[PDB]
RNA sequence: AAUCCGGUUAAUAUUCCGGAACCAGAAGGUGGAAUCAACACGGCAACGUAAAUGAAGUUGGAGACGUCGGCGGGAGCCCUGGGAAGAGUUCUCUUUUCUUUUUAACAAACCACACCCUGAAAUCGGUUUAUCCGGAGCUAGGGUAUGGUGUUUGGAAGAGUUCAGCGAUGCUGAAUCCGGUGCGCUCUCGACGGCCCUUGAAAAUCCAACGGAAGUU
């Protein structure tokens, strides 16, 4: 919000449409889930300093999730306490990425 | 003249080699107007927080010529 | 003050008012169109002459 | 009753103006999302070019390539024709889920493209594949 | 205060169009304003098209492509109704020709 | 195609000085965007957007078009209530008399006539100052575009003006405010209504369309 109206970074790992993006409320990690079935976990750490550009790096690409009717990960949720990710698939499965 | 509200953007424009000088204006409403002179536009940033103005001041690169109230 | 101007103002207030009772529901579309219709023929020379016309209607 | 699935129709409004489409499914009953006679139509956007034996096989395929489009349009914005085309793989592929889910929409565009290509290779419905001059 | 014209083009004409403004020095000044732009008009019907900014001819080059045309066949040249009329007339004429050829061949 | 403000001369200023912009052309570069599904997606639609190739050939628009009347909008000027400043007048009366009270080009975000969608209407409705339109689809509801303008800034108070002082003409204080308006005058724009008949210059120039040539690196 303090850098520009245009996006600060653009990321296009996903081979399919990106469904949901969730930022962990406390830990400096965020996740993106798409129809490809893979969830991308990125380390986004923010400084309060004006000169300090936030450091965004990938951390993991979570896989082994089913795809049904060209639908993969629909929603992702971050555990309020630790780095645990709740991934909801199209097969009726919920995955605990610990 | 362009009015810029994003402080970071003001930093990036300042780091740009086009920027030549910057002016600090102390208004009666205790606002600091950071007017950065570029090639085509004079980019101004009005900051309401006084300490934000000072913490802004030395975060400006030293090579840039900052100036007192015009 | 020209006679054109007084009618110029009188018609607008008469028309501006006749719309406002219409949207407030005091008069339906049919009687409003009639009320708009006579008012074009200077039927009322002043505002309250028209307001009494709504009450009797 | 003049609008039936598989009937060739013509879009007259919107970006795809004057393009030939086939009625995939009729929703003349209407819906809350589209309170009008909206029917899903799959048509041709980029009409295929004229295949010539002189050009190479790669060139031949590229000219035969057809850009399709799936759209929901109102009935009065469509114009029906006597021509009708029926193809089995385009039965039931379309639904509310497909037009909601972007990947399903992309998948639907893939199949309607593939089925248009095989029909062009088979040399059937040449007039529909032919662009209309106006 | 009485103000004179900035230029020396005496005998003010259509080209000599000015505006009165108050300067930060508290002076009333003549500001010459160029004529207002004209929106493009439809070829078939003639009504100005919808969605095109009304600017000057030389100015139109500065705009991008999407800002000068509408995403439709004959967009930026014909109105939507004119496009609709053009499309249906062409199809009906083609059908009238196809039945006429059918009648002649039988 | 495209410029504004302030200052400056004994005599020149939209030219000079200070500051702030704009237009046109020119190349690469940086970043972003589209493609082995060949040249983007969304909306029922009017159409929208950061981009989103288009040869030959074929068109369209701007330029570019009479006159008159009324209505509406905005700006400046004029009128005027207070606020402030100074100069008055004043035995007394007189919250009083007189004078002043600025924001440019340009750049930002937002702020109302044509059309679309639902709709099928006369028991005729909507409506002008001036009855105009409506199954060739009214009133009503939701939209789309055109933004004449207005709002908030930036420019910009650091400038200008007016008062007080203090010391080369410098330095320091303050204020430069809140309204109300009118058949008002000047200029411009929008929406109509006539009269036309005389149905109302040309070109340079700029834009768009149809058309589909060509085409991991």
């Amino acid at each position: 919000l303090d850098f520009s109206s245009k996006p600060y970074k653009n990321l296009r790992y996903h081979s399919r449409a990106l469904r949901d993006v969730s930022y962990h409320p406390s830990l400096p990690l965020f996740c993106s889930g798409s129809d490809d079935g893979d969830v991308q976990v990125f380390h986004g750490r923010v400084y309060s300093d004006l000169l300090a550009n936030p450091l965004i790096v990938p951390l993991k690409i979570l896989r082994n999730h089913k795809v049904v009717d060209n639908v993969g990960v629909l929603s992702t949720c971050w555990h309020p306490k630790e780095a645990w990710l709740f991934s909801a698939g199209a097969g009726g499965e919920i995955r605990m990425w610990t | 003249p362009r009015q810029i509200s994003d402080i970071k953007q003001f930093l990036e424009i300042a780091r740009r080699k086009d920027a030549t000088s910057a002016r600090i204006k102390k208004n009666t409403n205790k606002d600091v107007k950071f007017k950065l002179r570029c090639s085509k536009y004079l980019y101004t940033l009005v900051v309401a927080d006084a300490k934000k103005a000072e913490k802004l001041r030395q975060s400006l690169p030293p090579d840039l010529t900052v100036t007192e109230v015009g | 003050m020209p006679s054109a101007v007084v009618w110029m103002r009188r018609q607008r207030v008469l028309r501006r008012l006749l719309r406002k009772y219409r949207e407030s529901g005091k008069i339906d579309k049919h009687l409003y169109h009639t009320l708009y219709l006579e008012a074009k023929g200077n039927t009322f020379k002043h505002k309250r002459a028209l307001i009494e016309h709504i009450q009797r209607a | 009753k003049i609008l039936k699935p598989g009937k060739v129709a013509l879009i007259t409004r919107g970006r795809f103006a004057g393009k030939k489409v086939v009625i995939l499914q009729a929703i003349d009953q209407g819906s809350k999302s589209h309170p009008f006679g909206h029917a899903v139509v799959a048509g041709v956007e980029r009409y295929p070019l004229k295949v010539t034996k002189s050009m190479g096989a790669k060139r031949i395929a590229r000219r035969s390539r057809v850009k399709p489009f799936i759209k929901v349009v109102n009935y009065n914005h469509l114009m029906p024709t006597r021509y009708a085309l029926e193809l089995d793989n385009l039965k039931g592929l379309i639904t509310a889920d497909t037009f909601k889910e972007p990947t399903q929409r992309s998948a639907a565009r893939k199949t309607v493209k593939k089925t248009f290509e095989e029909k062009y290779q088979s040399g059937k419905s040449a007039w529909f594949f032919t662009p209309l001059r106006f | 205060q009485r103000v004179t014209y900035r230029r020396r083009l005496a005998y003010n004409t259509r080209s000599n169009r000015t505006r009165i403004i108050k300067t930060p020095g508290n002076n009333i000044r003549y500001l010459h304003i160029k004529k207002l732009g004209t929106i493009p008009r439809c070829g078939d019907t003639g009504v100005p098209l919808q969605g095109i900014p009304a600017l000057r001819p030389r100015e139109f080059a500065r705009l991008s492509h999407n800002k000068k045309t509408v995403q439709r066949a004959y967009g930026g040249c014909l109105s939507a109704n004119a496009v609709k009329d053009r499309i249906v007339r062409a199809f009906l004429i083609e059908e009238q020709k196809i039945v006429k050829q059918k009648l002649k061949q039988l």
